[PDB]
């Protein structure tokens, strides 16, 4: 039916140099998504 | 201790005025990189010009002292700068921020009588350094008194040369870092930067440092059409229904992957540490079989031992173990490594680079790929050759083709494996994976000038050595700054064989670092350390040096790594020599020590901590059976005798203990801590008694402030020992023969990084053994370029590059060392050099105000010169022109450099006032003129041929 | 000229005399303005060498 595979563990350091982005919001909170915490897609 | 010339000596001792001076060499800010200065200054009545700088008198008030001992710490130094200059309060008020972080040198110079500098420090025949390091902060103050004569100072607050230390230099897993990209300021580009220009092609720590959560769907073959594999009892009865053969079937597989971005850590002997994935992924049909690659150590490390799938190593520790689960052989007592499973091994030979363990613990399938960094590897093969078929499933997801994990993949000098899960009902998820790995390959300098870097060290010295000279990982300190003739000495000090145990004792023998089970494996120091590249490398030096009780300290330039030790050869002081003034003082009481706790790891009952206690009895029973005990660093101590020792010998050194503070003159110039001194006082029953510099303060007066430590009868790790007469005195070297074939070809197009390369410079090795650098002396630079040589160098002939320069002339200076300092004479080559980047010429250069009767004739007062922009301008980030004028009669009159602008205008006033005057010294103007301008760039880049109307 | 600070430690004395410990803060670093926009390209100056010997 429905198999996981995890691994490894979500970085939340952040680099406030760069502009801000929903990505941000996205990767902090556990969305679904790819990419990092400076660039996150969240499907 | 620092020697001195011997002339230096007999002038100290004859001379009684010394007229010293301090010349300190200031480095001075400036916008872009590519622009470099300096402001010397002295305080000396006149002006000092050595090497040809002419440093200036007259600014620097007075110094502070230079206060070092033998605990590790960034030390300070205050210089006044009088404040009723106008340069230096402009320059601290408006400025003194930007400062932060600029180099600093001073001089301790004794002056001749005939006015020249005194050679004393014998590597250079110049002065002795007395200090060096970077700004932090300044200060001014103006107190006016409304009355009587108000006065204005200029702090400058310095530190010593450990400030260079803070900085923490350990390679990121992040792709940008690696490849060195430039900082994202909204785009991302490759740049200059980087740790070796080889990384910016490699991208093997591409696709790691992200995420990927997502509720994938794989198509996974199989179990949907097909014969079936039942049979039903009946005879002719079969199972009609189609599936368990090949054919796709829908699947939803809920992977989640978080390649995190941790700190590489650098490994010394052999230590457990775990992986740092850094590419996650899974076939593109089958999600049950996923490749993971880790990264673990850093370096040309040596194989690994065993890797921990889970909690469990493949091999067991003991016969109950391999009994409890189903292990391979065993590592007690036969040591087996990895390599076992490959194929039967006499010996216990680590993993090979390349190859592939195939391991099978009843729970499922697990294939590793043992990858050791190297400066040299190509990418992983296997990777590679299912890329090109696009096995990979988040490889087809985001669309990548071959280049997913191309060949320009491989991992440089990152000891990584790639491991494959086949993912089962018994090993249902990927387990967490660690190893135990040989550190990395570190030099051991031989005395006789041969040096060896095939194997791990686990020696003290080496490895602080190794961690102190890589600029990849440490602090890059180049090995110019050491004398390699004590260093070794310290690193055989440190190689005194133990014999408080027998080698047949301690039973996991591989795994505490012994390579062999026969050999002399009992030295009286042995360090298995992870260096952890996270903390600062001045946190990881203290961690080192706390093991075995060593002091770095750096007074003269000269980087001294030395230990308490007994020696035959103390500097002989008397009372008589000393100044007036002295203290001795008992601190006894205060530092009695009778116990200690020891948190080491034993690898017998898996890699995790020990809580033992090492007491001694008796001297509890002497302290009343008070507890008393003393934090030591057992985190680097694997081996459990070598610790035991460590504890005993440090708590017998803590019985007897007194400080003795005196202050001697000028004449004993160049005392380091932690020095044998052999001091003499008849009064108080003294005859040269043994005692070790702690602290040494060097004042600019020449007062040197000592506070020494007294020890017990035979307290020491050297102690009962008599040195022989090879290690005490070096040996009689002949003087290095010069290089040959020291000569320079240009190279006409050079870019390095994407910044201009001028020609190189080559020469030939020293046919006199036991050179270990060459160094090359280049004119109006401070710093000489050293490149270390190498034992393949006999045949090959070595090469330099020199990058950026201008164009124009260049002295460069080449002479060798020996391990003994011996250094060859210097070979110069004068030679004049091509710009570093050919800039093309201006394309139009014409005066606006030109008569249309005919050319060249301006009709207004003032002349308009202007000209189109160089091409290829954003090749270069910053450019600008020099405009020169010249006289009918070729008399120049003004050179000009615009910046940013490419319409200049000449005025009638300047032609008359600062020219006419200026080159006739009467009121006057010139008619005809002459203009020639140039397109220059910063980083030694200059335009060919010129340009004119 | 006008150089701008903030107070930050004032002390109050019975003779008058006012005690002050000022701040400086680096360019448009508060709360209330930043620069629009930073300089996008390199503004542009004139000067004059050394005439060599």
């Amino acid at each position: 039916t429905t198999q996981y595979l995890t691994l490894g563990e979500r970085q939340k350091n952040v680099d406030v140099s760069m502009q801000a982005s929903s990505g941000e919001l996205s990767y902090l909170r556990g969305d679904k998504g790819i990419g990092n915490a400076n660039s996150f897609v969240p499907r | 201790m620092k020697k001195i010339l011997d002339s230096a000596k007999n002038y100290l001792n004859t001379h009684d005025k010394l007229k010293t001076a301090c010349l300190i060499a200031l480095e001075l800010p400036s916008s872009s990189g590519s622009a470099a200065t300096y402001i010397y200054l002295t305080d000396y009545f006149r002006d000092v010009t050595y090497n040809g700088i002419l440093y200036r008198s007259g600014k620097v008030k007075s110094i502070s002292s230079h206060k070092q001992n033998r605990q590790l710490s960034i030390g300070s130094l205050s210089f006044t700068i009088t404040g009723t200059a106008e340069d230096e309060v402009l320059k601290l008020v408006q400025n003194g921020v930007s400062f932060l972080d600029r180099g600093i040198t001073i001089h301790q110079a004794i002056i001749n009588e005939e006015g020249n500098i005194l050679p004393v420090d014998p590597d250079t025949d110049g002065p002795l350094l007395f200090f060096r390091g970077r700004i932090t902060g300044g200060g001014i103050k103006d107190n006016v008194n409304t009355s009587g004569i108000g006065t204005s100072v200029i702090t400058w607050n310095c530190s010593n040369q450990f400030y260079d230390f803070d900085r923490v230099n350990g390679r990121y897993t992040d792709d940008a870092s690696h490849r060195g990209l430039e900082v994202v300021n909204g785009t991302l580009q490759p740049s200059n930067g980087a740790k070796r220009p080889e990384y910016q092609e490699d991208y093997g720590f591409f696709h790691s440092n992200k995420s990927t959560t997502i509720l994938a769907k794989y198509q996974v073959k199989e179990e949907r059409y097909k014969l079936q594999s039942k049979k039903k009892l009946f005879g002719l009865s079969r199972s009609y229904s189609l599936k368990k053969y090949y054919e796709t079937v829908t699947k939803e597989v809920d992977l989640d992957f978080n390649l995190a971005a941790k700190f590489i850590p650098v490994v010394y002997g052999v230590q457990k540490i775990p992986g740092i994935p850094i590419f996650a992924d899974t076939e593109l049909n089958n999600p049950n079989i996923v490749y993971v690659v880790y990264a673990f150590a850093e370096g040309e490390i040596d194989g690994f031992l065993d890797f921990y799938i889970g909690d469990s190593p493949m091999i067991c520790f003991d016969e109950t173990d391999s009994d409890t689960r189903t292990c391979f052989g065993r590592k007690k007592i036969v040591g087996d490594t990895m390599h076992r499973l490959a194929a039967g091994t006499s010996t216990s030979q680590p993993s090979v680079h390349g190859q592939e363990y195939k391991y099978n613990d009843g729970n499922g399938d697990i294939r590793i790929w043992t990858f050791h960094g190297k400066p040299d590897q190509t990418a992983a093969q296997v990777l590679v050759d299912i890329a090109k078929k696009k096995g990979f499933y988040l490889q087809n997801q985001n669309g990548n083709g071959p280049e997913y994990w191309d060949s320009r993949y491989k991992l440089l000098d990152t000891a990584y494996a790639i491991v494959r899960f086949t993912i089962n009902e018994n090993r249902t998820e990927i387990p967490e994976i660690s190893a135990e790995v040989q550190g990395k390959k570190v030099k051991v300098y031989n005395s006789d000038g041969t040096i060896k870097a095939d194997k791990t060290s686990l020696n003290g010295i080496w490895q602080l050595m190794d961690y102190l000279t890589s600029d990849r990982y440490g602090a890059d300190i180049t090995l110019d700054q050491f004398p390699l003739q004590k260093v070794i000495s310290e690193a055989k000090i440190l190689d005194i064989i133990d014999e408080s145990y027998q080698t047949s004792w301690q039973p996991y023998w591989r795994y505490v670092g012994w390579n062999d089970p026969l050999s002399e494996n009992r030295q009286i120091v042995q360090l298995n350390t992870i260096l952890d590249t996270s903390e600062s490398v001045f946190k990881n030096v203290q961690g080192i040096l706390e093991s075995f009780g060593g002091a770095i300290n750096n007074l003269s330039g000269e980087y001294r790594i030395t230990v308490e030790k007994y020696s035959t050869n103390p500097l002989r002081i008397n009372f008589l020599d000393t100044y007036g003034d002295l203290d001795l003082s008992d601190t006894t009481g205060r530092n009695k020590f009778n116990s200690v706790q020891a948190s080491l790891v034993d690898p017998a009952l898996s890699w995790k901590t020990n809580s033992i206690t090492f007491y001694n009895s008796k001297f509890k029973e002497q302290d009343k059976g008070l507890d008393k005990k003393l934090q030591l660093s057992f985190a680097n101590i694997t081996n459990y005798y070598t610790a035991r020792s460590y504890a005993d010998r440090e708590l017998k050194k803590s019985r007897y203990s007194r400080t003795l503070s005196f202050s001697v003159p000028y004449k004993f110039i160049g005392i380091e801590p932690n020095d044998p001194i052999a001091f003499t006082y008849e009064r108080y029953g003294w005859k040269d008694k043994f005692f070790l510099v702690d602290e040494v303060e060097n004042t600019r007066d020449g007062k040197i402030n000592l506070v020494l430590q007294e020890y017990g009868e035979d307290v020491f790790i050297n102690s009962e020992q008599v040195d022989n007469s090879g290690n005490d005195i070096p040996d009689i070297s002949n003087n290095v023969l010069p290089p040959r074939d020291f000569k320079y070809t240009p190279t006409p197009g050079g870019v390095v990084g994407a910044i201009g390369k001028n020609g190189e410079l080559s020469w030939l090795p020293s046919l006199t053994n036991n050179v270990v650098y060459y160094s090359i002396a280049h004119s109006g630079h401070v710093n000489p370029y050293i490149v270390q040589q190498l034992e393949n160098n006999p045949n090959e002939r070595m090469i330099q590059e020199i990058i950026g320069e201008p164009a124009g002339l260049a002295i460069f200076e080449l002479r060798a060392v020996d391990i003994n300092g011996r250094r060859s004479s210097p070979v110069t080559l004068s030679v004049d050099l091509n710009s570093a980047k050919n800039l093309s010429v201006v394309s139009n250069f014409r005066v606006v105000n030109t008569a249309s009767g005919d050319v060249t004739e301006f009709v207004g007062p003032d002349v308009k010169l202007a000209w189109d922009k160089i091409p290829e301008e954003e090749i270069i980030p910053e450019i600008y022109y020099t405009l020169e004028i010249y006289d009918s009669q070729d008399r120049m009159l003004r050179s000009v450099r615009i910046e940013d602008v490419y319409t200049y205008d000449y005025l009638l006033t300047y032609n008359k006032a600062d020219f006419a005057l200026l080159n006739s010294g009467a009121l006057g103007i010139n008619r005809k003129l002459r203009f020639r301008i140039r397109a220059e760039g910063e980083n030694g880049e200059q335009s060919v041929g010129w340009a004119t109307i």
